[PDB]
């Protein structure tokens, strides 16, 4: 089955979900990367409140989530600080 | 107001020189004394009335340049010759006598085509390519050389003892066919220089002018004694290598422009740069004084400054404010209130008690800080810097041997003798992390007031008869004092890192050669629309003479800009090389998120455009560093035969690819954009509408408008993923914007490296890529095979303007099977978007449109 953008602008195979290229006008095909300018990344933050951050802050080298999951391939190792 | 500063009539040497009017020169060359040496022709000159004997040293140089030096034959004391400005001893070419009569000697440079005719009586020099007269020297008979005799002069309450009497030198040059001259910054005046006949000469004397005004020839903070002449047919340059107070007269007259230089002391030392194209002149001048230092990438981002951020908490609130309002910023600046009572290299113990902690917080956001360090040292026995300089005798001195003391920000202060190499070494070592306590690798430096500014001095600067290293007078060295400050600071930032990190130093005063040490800005402008406009001609005049890293305070330093003006200044500043918002102590806070949302949004858009274009900016600065070509350019540099561009200063080029016409009028509904070039097309980068040249296009604008056009035949690289600072972006993929020529072609370059070290030079760790489009194929190849770089940067997108819909798109890269790319096409705009090529930027590849 293919993935359909949440704004109906396109329908793409699921191999273009989180493929580090922006295919949906609302950014919904890249929830886990920095590829879309209007996307959002979800910090689960087990032990604190969950948080949403701009996609542009995924793997930017800066620790944005207390659980550190926004930095998974940047060279910055973020520690858990949700306490 | 201006009675504080000398007019030419109030400058005794300028009054004497300028009273010599065009006529029969009393100087004549003694052809019996002529000697052809290995590097130069020497011949004696004599004043017919005074019988004073001078020596002309004439040299042909490689790269089609001529050097003329004139000094006394038997001087009582040596005259000053400017050191440390030339990067090398210029390679010479051989001169030959190829013709002579009783009153003339014709010289050939090497084996042609350049020749120099030395006339004996009256003394005169003519420079020719074959039979075409390029330039004449002393044709109006204005040569003047006051020899050193066996005087006392007062201005306001200051007295110049002038112990060597009149020693000024001067010489005129004639430029047949030239009607347009440019250069000799810094002046708040038009790009095309005006004739000085009915008024003041242009003045070159580094001075601190409070609330300087526009459209006048008063000397400002910097002096680059380089004049460019442009016509439809040729380009020439004149480089007057003198560090003393200098006045420049410009007169017009079959069309011909005459230039006259008048300097207080030193020898006559002038380079003639014969082109023939303006890029030849750029190359010629760069071979003499060097090229623009390659800025660390972060310094091409946005700088947030004011006088002053209050404390560490304020700095961190500003930092967080950028992220909370989704605006990028690379550097926050600390003006003089961050130090202990304007004792530089210190921190206020209450408001900045933990500078390392503040710097660490900024580093965790991948941002930098700049701290101001001025060259005046508070006279204070508890101040270690002052004590060390006093004890080691490294201060500028007065004639009685005591250390000079003037007034500046900390009150009474002394001035280190930056002409002394031992002083510059001390200064550089002071920037070590052990000596400059509280500094860290992400702290960079701002040198201000280095004219030097002296509040109780004549014309707000140092006395002419202060004494420097080797006994030279301050009047001899004045215009390179700031350059020495800039140089020693930059070397300090390099040395503190063990020679690895590239520096960033902003300097206010400058001279020829200052491009080697960092950035400059146009000082204390004012929050007014005409000051916004004049930033273009001021930075263009600096660009033409090699200082490519130029800018003006965004928003204006003095007064409070209305929000519409501040928006327009951000849009203007986003497309100028040094991009810093700065403001006076008593202005309201104007961080860009403090405005209403519609103004915030327009400013954020300008910041995003700047950050997206960083790969383009960085490549233009690499080309400036390697070739000496200016980053920001007048239209006439790209269109030397279009006479209607010779005076344009409300428009500029970035490289050869982008034409910028920022809105610079309140309430504007449109702008008139001149799009030059026969057979040339231009693409509106916001609408993708193509326009043919040459034409004047009326473009409607709104508050968010920045009129920018990409030239057909160019390829512009962009980082389309704007992050919070450049450090966050420098591993991100590149989008290529291909603007097709009418012939279906385009080309561009891209430079990449680690972004902050000298490894590109010491280890050849960099990439230089050539992108080229022809037929229906886009190809990436190496423009320099010596460069290799480990980088994850890849090509995520190609945007082609002016293309039809292909049937299929095929990518080939070495090491990979042939791949098919999906694509999207807009028939209305003829824009083709190729999806995710996915190829490393280090790889050769080709994309074919079938
Ligand atoms: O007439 N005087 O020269 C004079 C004389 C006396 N005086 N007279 C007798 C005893 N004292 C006192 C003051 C003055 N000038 C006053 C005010 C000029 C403010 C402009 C400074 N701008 C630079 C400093 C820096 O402001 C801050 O580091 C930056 O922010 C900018 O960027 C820099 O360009
Ligand atoms: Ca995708
Ligand atoms: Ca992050």
């Amino acid at each position: 089955k293919p993935f359909t953008c949440l704004d109906g602008t396109a329908t793409i195979p699921f191999d273009q979900v989180n493929d580090d290229y922006c295919d949906c006008k609302d950014g919904s095909d890249e929830p886990g990367t920095a590829a879309c300018p209007n996307g959002s990344f979800h910090c689960t933050n087990t032990g604190y409140k969950p948080l949403y951050i701009l996609s542009s802050r995924v793997n930017d080298g800066v620790c944005d989530c207390c659980d550190g999951t926004d930095e998974y391939n940047s060279g910055t190792v973020c520690e858990n600080t949700c306490r | 107001d201006r009675s504080n500063f000398k007019t030419c009539d109030e400058s005794s040497f300028c009054k004497r020189q300028r009273s010599i009017r065009p006529g029969l020169s009393p100087y004549r060359a003694l052809l019996d004394t002529l000697q052809l040496g290995p590097d130069a022709l020497t011949v004696h000159l004599i004043h017919e009335v005074t019988k004073v004997l001078l020596v002309l040293e004439l040299q042909g140089l490689q790269k089609d340049m001529t050097r003329i030096r004139i000094d006394e034959l038997e001087p009582r004391r040596p005259r000053y010759r400017v050191p440390d400005v030339l990067v090398a001893d210029p390679p010479t070419a051989r001169l030959s006598v190829s013709g002579r009569d009783d009153n003339s000697v014709e010289l050939t440079v090497a084996e042609g085509p350049y020749k120099i005719i030395l006339t004996a009586q009256p003394f005169r020099l003519d420079l020719l390519e074959d039979r075409s007269l390029l330039l004449s020297v002393n044709a109006r008979g204005l040569m003047a050389f006051e020899h050193q005799r066996a005087w006392e002069e007062t201005f306001k309450t200051h007295s110049d003892s002038k112990p060597y009497g009149p020693t000024s030198v001067g010489l005129d040059f004639s430029l047949p066919g030239m009607e347009h001259v440019y250069g000799i910054p810094e002046h708040a005046d038009s790009l095309r220089l005006k004739v000085t006949e009915g008024g003041e000469p242009y003045r070159l004397y580094n001075l601190d002018v409070f609330q300087y005004e526009l459209n006048n020839p008063m000397a400002l903070y910097g002096s680059v004694p380089v004049l460019l002449a442009h016509s439809f047919h040729r380009d020439l340059g004149i480089f007057w290598l003198n560090a003393a107070e200098t006045w420049v007269d410009i007169s017009s007259n079959t069309p011909q422009t005459d230039i006259r230089w008048m300097s207080e002391s030193g020898i006559i030392d002038v380079f003639l740069m014969l082109g023939p194209s303006v890029f030849d002149v750029f190359r010629q001048y760069a071979s003499l004084t060097g090229t623009q230092a390659l800025p660390p990438l972060f310094s091409l981002g946005y700088h947030q400054s004011r006088w002053n951020y209050r404390d560490e908490a304020d700095v961190l609130e500003v930092d967080q404010g950028f992220d909370d309002h989704n605006m990028p910023c690379d550097v926050i600046w600390l003006d003089i209130e961050h130090a202990d009572g304007k004792r530089y290299f210190t921190w206020d113990p209450t408001r900045f008690p933990q500078p390392l902690n503040m710097l660490e917080h900024l580093a965790s956001k991948r941002r930098k800080l700049v701290a101001i360090v001025d060259p005046h040292i508070k006279v204070d026995s508890g101040y270690r810097v002052h004590e060390e300089l006093r004890n080691h005798g490294l201060y500028v001195k007065t004639r009685d041997g005591s250390d000079y003391e003037g007034w500046c920000w900390p009150g009474s202060a002394s001035y280190p003798d930056f002409t002394n190499p031992r002083m510059r070494a001390w200064w550089s070592n002071m920037f070590s992390f052990d000596n400059y306590e509280g500094s860290a690798p992400n702290l960079y430096v701002w040198n201000d007031m280095n004219e030097p500014s002296v509040f109780n001095g004549p014309e707000v600067t140092m006395l002419k008869d202060a004494v420097h290293y080797g006994g030279w007078e301050h009047r001899d060295i004045h215009n390179i004092y700031g350059l020495y400050v800039h140089m020693a600071t930059a070397d300090g930032l390099i040395q503190r890192s063990g020679g690895i990190e590239r520096p960033f130093v902003l300097s206010r005063a400058f001279f020829s050669g200052s491009q080697r040490f960092g950035a400059v800005w146009t000082g204390d402008n004012t929050a007014e629309w005409d000051h916004l406009k004049i930033s273009i001609p001021m930075c263009l005049s600096l660009a033409l003479v090699g200082l490519s890293f130029c800018g003006a305070d965004v928003g204006g330093f003095f007064k409070n800009p209305e929000p519409e003006l501040l928006v327009r200044w951000y849009q203007m500043g986003a497309y100028q090389p040094f991009f810093r918002a700065h403001a006076h102590l008593d202005t309201g806070r104007r961080e860009p998120w403090l405005l209403a949302s519609q103004y915030q949004d327009a400013i954020r858009d300008a910041l995003f455009q700047r950050y997206s274009l960083l790969p383009f900016w960085y490549t233009l600065f690499y080309q400036a560093h390697k070739e000496g070509f200016p980053v920001m350019r007048p239209l006439w540099v790209q269109y030397p035969e279009d006479m209607s561009t010779f005076s344009i200063e409300d428009q500029f080029m970035l490289g050869d690819a982008l034409l910028i016409h920022p809105v610079s009028d309140a309430g504007a509904h449109g702008v008139q954009v001149y799009l030059p070039g026969q057979e040339e097309v231009w693409y509106d980068i916001q609408s993708y509408q193509k326009h043919h040249g040459p034409q004047t296009l009326y473009l409607p604008v709104t508050l968010s408008s920045i009129p920018v056009f990409q030239r057909g035949g160019t390829i512009v690289p962009r980082w389309m993923r704007v992050r919070r600072s450049s450090d966050c972006m420098k591993d991100d993929p590149i989008t290529l914007f291909v603007a097709l020529s009418p012939q279906g072609t385009a080309q561009g370059e891209l430079f990449l490296d680690d972004g902050h070290t000298f490894n590109y030079q010491t280890r050849h760790e960099f990439l230089l890529r050539r992108f080229s489009f022809s037929g229906s194929t886009l190809v990436s190849s190496s423009a320099d095979p010596k460069g290799h770089l480990e980088t994850p940067i890849w090509i995520e997108r190609v945007v082609i303007m002016g293309a039809g819909k292909p049937a299929a798109v095929v990518l080939q890269t070495k090491g990979s099977p042939e791949s098919r790319l999906s694509f999207q096409h807009d028939p209305e705009t003829s824009v083709l978007i190729l999806r995710k090529p996915g190829v490393s930027v280090a790889s050769d590849w080709s994309i074919h449109l079938r």
